[PDB]
């Protein structure tokens, strides 16, 4: 573990956490005892926007962008129940947390495209 | 004395100011077409090669 000031200016902050190669076993569900998620976290790394065909529609992709804003783009302290479903399956329901942060991106031509990447 | 179309035989035989004359020919030639570039920079529409 690492003290705030063990992360302070080093972008460590922004990164979500990591499992080790090892880490590759299972989880058991007891489908009889409530489950939750006690932190879900999102980091992004690539932010693609797909680009208008012009009127000639010819089918669009999307495209890499330079990321003008800085290193505020990873959604964390995520939470909510991980209610186990008949079918024996499982769906998480947020509840709160720092669910939503604004980015903004530049492209090709020079045009910021802001957007509030969020999991609300 | 030197008629207006005339002014420039000034150098015939002055090398110096000859190369003087000639620096300052292409430095405009050279300005013209960093500018104009940046002219076309600032009008040109990439968003359509076709
Ligand atoms: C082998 C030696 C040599 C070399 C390499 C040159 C080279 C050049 N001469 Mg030149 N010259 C020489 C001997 C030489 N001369 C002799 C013995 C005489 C008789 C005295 C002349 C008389 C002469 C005249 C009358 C003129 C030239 C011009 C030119 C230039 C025409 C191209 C240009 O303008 O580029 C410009 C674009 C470039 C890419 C920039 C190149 C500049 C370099 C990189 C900087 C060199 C810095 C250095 C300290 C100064 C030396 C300059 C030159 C003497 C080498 C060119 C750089 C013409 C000129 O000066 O036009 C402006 C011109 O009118 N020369
Ligand atoms: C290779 C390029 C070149 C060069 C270096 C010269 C150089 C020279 N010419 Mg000349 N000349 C050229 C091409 C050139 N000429 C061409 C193509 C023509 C036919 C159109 C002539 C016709 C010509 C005549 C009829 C005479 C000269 C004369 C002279 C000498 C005196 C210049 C003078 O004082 O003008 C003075 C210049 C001004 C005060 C007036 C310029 C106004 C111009 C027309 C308006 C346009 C300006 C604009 C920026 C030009 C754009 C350049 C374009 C090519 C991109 C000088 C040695 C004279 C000489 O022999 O004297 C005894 C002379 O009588 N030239
Ligand atoms: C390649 C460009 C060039 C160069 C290197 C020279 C170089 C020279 N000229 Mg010259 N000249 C030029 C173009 C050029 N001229 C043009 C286009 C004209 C008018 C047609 C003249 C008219 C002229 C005369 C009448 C005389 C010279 C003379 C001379 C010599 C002495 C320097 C002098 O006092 O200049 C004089 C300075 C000027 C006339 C230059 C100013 C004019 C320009 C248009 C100003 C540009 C301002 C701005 C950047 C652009 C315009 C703004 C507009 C868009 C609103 C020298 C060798 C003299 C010489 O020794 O003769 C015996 C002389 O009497 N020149
Ligand atoms: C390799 C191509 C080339 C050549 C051969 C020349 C040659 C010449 N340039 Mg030039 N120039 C070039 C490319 C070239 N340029 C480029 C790419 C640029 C950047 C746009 C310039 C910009 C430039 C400037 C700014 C000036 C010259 C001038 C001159 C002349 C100086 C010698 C002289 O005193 O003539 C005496 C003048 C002539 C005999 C006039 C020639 C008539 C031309 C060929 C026709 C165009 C003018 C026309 C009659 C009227 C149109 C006017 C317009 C403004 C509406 C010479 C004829 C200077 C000038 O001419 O001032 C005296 C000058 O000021 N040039
Ligand atoms: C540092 C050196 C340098 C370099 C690398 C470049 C590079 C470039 N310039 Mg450039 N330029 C320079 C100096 C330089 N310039 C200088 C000093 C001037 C002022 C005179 C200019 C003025 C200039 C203009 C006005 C323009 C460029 C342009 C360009 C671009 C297009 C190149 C082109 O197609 O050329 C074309 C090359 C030729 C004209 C062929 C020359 C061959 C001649 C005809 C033969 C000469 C006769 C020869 C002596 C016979 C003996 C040969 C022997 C082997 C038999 C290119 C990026 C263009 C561009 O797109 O704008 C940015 C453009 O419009 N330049
Ligand atoms: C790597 C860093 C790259 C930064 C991008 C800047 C380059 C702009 C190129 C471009 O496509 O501009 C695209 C712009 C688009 O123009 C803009 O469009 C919109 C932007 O929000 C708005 O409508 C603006 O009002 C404006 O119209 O074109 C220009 O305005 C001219 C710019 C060209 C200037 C070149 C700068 C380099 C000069 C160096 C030479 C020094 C001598
Ligand atoms: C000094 C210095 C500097 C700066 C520089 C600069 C900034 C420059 C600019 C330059 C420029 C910016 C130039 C320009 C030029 C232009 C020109 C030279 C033009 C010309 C034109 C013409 C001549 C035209 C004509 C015509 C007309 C008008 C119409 C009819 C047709 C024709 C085409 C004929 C620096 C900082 C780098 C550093 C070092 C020092
Ligand atoms: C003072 C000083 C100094 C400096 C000096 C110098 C170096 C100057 C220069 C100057 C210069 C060098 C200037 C220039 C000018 C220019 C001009 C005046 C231009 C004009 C142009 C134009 C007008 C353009 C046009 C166009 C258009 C419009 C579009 C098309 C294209 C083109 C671009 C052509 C020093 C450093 C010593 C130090 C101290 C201070
Ligand atoms: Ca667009």
């Amino acid at each position: 573990t690492l003290t705030y000031d063990d992360i302070v200016g080093t972008g460590l902050a922004n990164k979500c956490p990591t499992l080790d190669d090892t880490a590759r076993g299972a989880y058991p569900i007891d489908s009889s005892q409530t489950y939750r998620i006690a932190r879900l976290c999102l980091q992004p790394t690539t932010f693609l926007v797909k680009e208008e065909p012009k009127n000639k529609r010819q089918e669009a992709e999307f495209v890499p962008t330079k990321l003008v804003t800085r290193e505020t783009t990873s959604l964390d302290q995520i939470q909510g129940e991980l209610k186990v479903n008949s079918d024996g399956s499982l769906t998480f329901v947020e509840e709160d947390g720092i669910d939503f942060q604004p980015v903004t991106v530049q492209m090709a031509g020079g045009e910021r495209i802001p957007l509030l990447f969020t999991v609300k | 004395g030197l008629p207006w179309y005339r002014v420039h035989t000034v150098l015939i035989n002055d090398p110096g100011r000859l190369i003087a004359a000639h620096l300052m020919h292409t430095a405009l030639v050279a300005g013209w077409a960093g500018s104009m570039a940046l002219y076309e920079l600032a009008t040109f529409d990439p968003s359509d090669p076709v």
